């Protein structure tokens, strides 16, 4: 089991080799695929906006505060990643790594802090 | 315990230049700073510095991975 | 039962080559749209 | 000419920055270039389907034979390793990831070390000594990577270090490349920083109808000799193209003996006119797959159904063909078709022969 | 003690991250767990003397 | 399941309402039948098969959800951000290399011939041809303006 | 994560201890008084064949090859003795009754199976 800090936990179910994961047109892919699905009705909003901010602080080279109640603005956020090179939404092309073909659809992907929780499978 | 041998993520050799930039880093941010107490400089406020050319300089790309891999690695040395 | 198997079959294999994603864009007003939601909240502290 | 322009470029460190210059020196001696260098391939490719470039970056990535640095069973001292920090599993993990340019199996290592002050003290990987084998005339990993560290009066001490073969598919200290770019040169692209089309791929087909055949693929390698960055690099291009034409000879030598009944090819004859053949590997992937069905697709342009299947939790690759000939026309085709993909790699070979001096 | 007129008082600077000091300041004092040890230290040096002589 | 390296029991995610059941880190229990009468009555009394409709209500009880919900939308619409929603016979041909179904034909079918979503999803409802008219859930009165 | 930095003088039960953790990109003021447990791992928000649905992820197999959320977990034990009646020793199976079946006695030296052999299920 792991989470985010946003309270959103789940099982890890499979995984797949190095040439099996989907990868960007600069080759970034992913270490952790999770649902869209799990997103919009437990409304986990700040995990999304984690990913915004934190992919901006990866290519700048810092590490920035996001205590709660400190004022945001998302739409400034989103215009921070646009300066950075990237796009306005954070989305980039993709590919898969099965057969080599690309989505007709640009995917979020983006750094989020995880863990792992003290709930071993061995175990139970 | 220390920076990863590589990225995490890629497989990318990070850690070859992990010392240098480890030492470099803590040079650059004394710098910035300007001959401060250890205790006197907030942890927020060093965070702060780029350290975007520094890791350009170091010969690693522009991946988002290994930047955040070489930049947010806990290092157990300084902590006990 | 074996058609719920087979037609989430074709529904999975079809994304596999369109995708599927969310982004924090996707939740954000624009800013004209901003100021029409603060009107309509204005007239509902004014009737109350 | 399959594949044209490629451009070499290694990683290097930029010693005009100041603070880089005064820590590598401070803590290596080092004013030059480290013995092993990244680098970086950017490859084009012509008249080609994605089927063979993007089976090509898959097993240049982790079906292609590595070696790394492991450590023999007893090879860790437990009497005189006095660290408590620095476990086996914490050294091996480390030890395991070391990228390596190793030219024989012969070669043993060591580590004995003490910490004999006050301080903390670091372990490099110049602190590993050969111990066995012919005397290296060049080094086989860089000296600069964190090892561990020891508390005061403590020791580490590591014997029969050798090394190790495999493919990064079974784990991942046998991976190769790092994925840096790829491409089709032969499909517009729209301008996605505008907001209205950010939420779209760039290209200008969708990827249910476009077929392109010029792609640019990008990999960069983890450690390469400076003196020998062209001949390293053509090396591993020529292992990749033998290893896929490998396997498909493997699959050919299953083919040919449709006559004699065999676990591994089922044919039926399903009526009057059809036939289906069920073709069953162990251990295969979804590279030899790709492959067999475009090329199948392309020999027989109207057949009835083409597919495989690699579903993760049978570890074996399933490919079904249902065509309206005999069962020895039918063979005839699918063995027209193993020929072409082996000729298509063969003249990627002799390409990178011709391409890289 | 008398304290300075309100009206000359320069705040119009003060942001919402420079308000995080006052938590950070709340917390330095307090110690995460200060009560614990202080509660202890009294028992040691106040409790346990009184509640035995001027108890039993 | 032969990979060694695996602790988990695995299912489809259609089957989860029958147990009202997520994978957040749920436990089920397992037994294998081994006695001859208690096997024959498993698989011709207590299959999950019988129990596709509610004792309770009296409806269905399982279906798509989430990915096939989405993904049959994407797939049955009529047109996509690129124009009409078609796919070529290599594509329509790949959508059904894992259904575990018997395969269509496409022999009638170049390879620059182009299908339509609905004519991919009609090659495998013929098997169990049925009526059906109803308007979706797509369409809304509430997004209609 | 590190659970407490005095783990290798402790005896512990049920305890995992965690090699490598990261400071979150965006970090909260919360990472001023207490370690963070964690990596800064690299998300896509996406489906990827159905494997991730209902708050399941799929793992990069090289993200766990290269020690992603890996450590170490301990169990301890205590044995007591009797005075004079119970001792420590290599049990002699001829003059000893009730040895426990199946039990693999060839472990033990000196009573106690040395420091650094792996034990199986039956091993004494
Ligand atoms: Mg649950
Ligand atoms: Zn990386």
């Amino acid at each position: 089991k792991m989470s985010s800090r946003s309270g959103n936990k789940g099982i890890a179910a499979l995984a797949l080799p190095t040439s099996d994961m989907p990868f960007t047109e600069d080759g970034l892919q992913p270490d952790l695929i999770v649902n869209p699905h799990s997103h919009p009705s437990r409304m986990t909003n700040g995990q999304m906006i984690e990913t915004t901010v934190g992919l901006a602080n990866a290519l700048q080279g810092v590490v920035t505060d996001g205590t709660a109640f400190l004022p945001i603005n998302v739409q400034l956020l989103s215009e921070r990643l646009a300066q950075e090179g990237l796009r306005f939404n954070g989305c980039q092309k993709m590919f898969n790594g099965q057969t080599g073909e690309y989505f007709d659809a640009a995917i979020f992907i983006g750094p989020t802090y995880h863990q792992r929780l003290q709930k071993f499978v061995l175990d139970d | 315990m220390l920076i990863p041998v590589v990225c995490f993520t890629c497989g990318f050799p990070i850690g070859t230049y992990a010392a240098i930039f480890d030492k470099a880093r803590t040079e650059y941010i004394k710098t910035k700073m300007g001959g401060t107490l250890p205790q006197n400089i907030p942890l927020d406020a060093s965070l702060q510095i780029e350290l975007k050319d520094l890791i350009t300089a170091l010969g690693i790309p522009m991946r988002v991975c290994c930047r955040t891999h070489l930049i947010t690695t806990l290092d157990y040395r300084k902590y006990y | 039962l074996k058609m719920i198997f087979a037609t989430q079959q074709l529904a999975l294999n079809y994304v596999r080559n369109a995708g599927f994603t969310v982004s924090t864009a996707d939740m954000l007003l624009t800013p004209e749209a901003h100021q029409e939601v603060q009107e309509i909240i204005n007239e509902l502290l004014l009737e109350s | 000419k399959i594949f044209q322009n490629v451009e070499i470029k290694p990683f290097l460190i930029d010693f005009s920055n100041l603070f880089i210059k005064n820590a590598a020196k401070k803590l290596f001696q080092l004013e030059e270039q480290l013995p092993l260098v990244p680098v970086n391939v950017v490859m084009d490719f012509k008249g080609i389907s994605r089927a063979a470039v993007h089976g090509l970056s898959r097993v240049l990535q982790d079906e292609i034979p590595n070696y790394m640095l492991d450590i023999k069973p007893g090879g860790y001292k437990i009497e005189d390793s006095t660290d408590l920090f620095m476990t086996e599993q914490f050294i091996r993990n480390r030890i395991n990831f070391i990228p390596i340019y190793a030219k024989n199996e012969t070669l043993v290592f060591a580590l004995r070390s003490l910490n004999n002050s006050c301080e903390v003290k670091t372990i490099y990987s110049r602190d590993l000594i050969q111990v066995a084998g012919p005397k290296l005339k060049y080094p086989i990993f860089n000296p600069t990577f964190e090892i561990g560290f020891l508390q005061p009066g403590k020791s580490l001490i590591i014997e029969d270090i050798y090394i190790k073969k495999g493919i990064g598919r079974k784990h991942a200290a046998f991976n190769l490349a790092v994925k840096t770019h790829f491409s089709h040169l032969d499909i517009e692209q729209y301008p996605t920083d505008k907001k209205e089309y950010m939420a779209l791929s760039g290209y200008k087909q969708s990827s249910m109808t476009s077929d392109p055949r010029h792609h640019r693929l990008g990999l960069c390698f983890p450690a390469v000799p400076l003196p020998h960055i062209n001949q390293a690099v053509r090396t591993y291009l020529k292992n990749a193209c033998r290893i896929i034409i490998g396997r498909i000879q493997s699959i050919q030598k299953i083919y040919e003996n449709f006559e004699e009944p065999q676990p591994e090819l089922v044919l039926f004859s399903m009526d009057e006119e059809k036939t289906k053949a069920i073709i069953t590997i162990k251990d295969e992937t979804h590279t030899i797959g790709n492959l067999l069905k475009t090329y199948i697709y392309e020999m027989i342009p109207d057949i009835s159904f083409v597919g495989y299947q690699c579903v993760p939790h049978k570890q074996e690759m399933v490919l079904t063909i249902i065509h309206k000939a005999s069962q020895e026309d039918l063979i005839t085709l699918l063995e027209k078709s193993i020929q072409n993909i082996i000729q298509t790699f063969q003249i990627l070979e002799k390409n990178v022969d011709e391409l890289i001096a | 003690i008398t304290y300075g007129p309100i009206e000359t008082v320069d705040n119009e600077e003060l942001t919402e991250a420079d308000m995080l000091s006052f938590i950070s300041a709340a917390v330095n004092s307090t110690g995460l767990i200060g009560y614990n040890i202080k509660s202890f230290d009294d028992l040691m040096d106040n409790g346990i003397p009184q509640i035995v002589k001027q108890m039993f | 399941l032969e990979n060694p390296k695996i602790s988990t029991f695995q299912m489809n995610v259609s089957a989860c309402a029958w147990y009202n059941a997520d994978f957040d880190g749920d436990q089920m229990n397992l037994w294998v039948p081994w006695s001859v009468m208690s096997r024959v009555e498993a698989e011709l009394l207590c299959s999950v098969r019988n129990w596709f409709i509610s004792t309770k209500s009296s409806g269905p009880v399982n279906g798509q959800v989430q990915d096939s919900t989405v993904g049959s939308f994407l797939l049955t619409r009529t047109n996509t951000p690129m124009g009409k929603n078609v796919m070529n016979k290599l594509h329509a041909m790949g959508l059904f290399q894992t259904t575990q179904t018997d395969p269509p034909c496409f022999a009638n079918y170049s390879p620059t011939d182009l299908l339509d979503g609905k004519s991919v999803v009609s090659m495998l409802l013929r098997q169990t041809p049925i009526n059906y008219q109803r308007a979706p859930t797509w369409y809304s009165e509430v997004y209609a303006p | 994560g590190w659970y407490c930095f005095s783990w290798p003088y402790r005896v512990d039960m049920n305890r995992f201890f965690q090699f490598y953790n990261e400071m979150p990109l965006v970090k909260t003021i919360a990472h001023n008084y207490v370690i963070p447990n964690g990596l800064n791992t690299i998300v896509a928000y996406m489906i990827y064949g159905g494997y991730n649905q209902e708050d399941s992820v799929i793992v990069s197999q090289s993200f766990i090859d290269r020690g992603g959320f890996a450590g170490t977990f301990y169990r301890e034990e205590k044995v007591e003795l009797e005075s004079d009646i119970e001792s420590f020793g290599k049990p002699d199976p001829l003059i000893t009754k009730n040895l426990k079946p199946g039990a693999n006695y060839e472990k033990l030296v000196d009573g106690f199976v040395p420091v650094g052999t792996v034990v199986k299920k039956g091993d004494i």
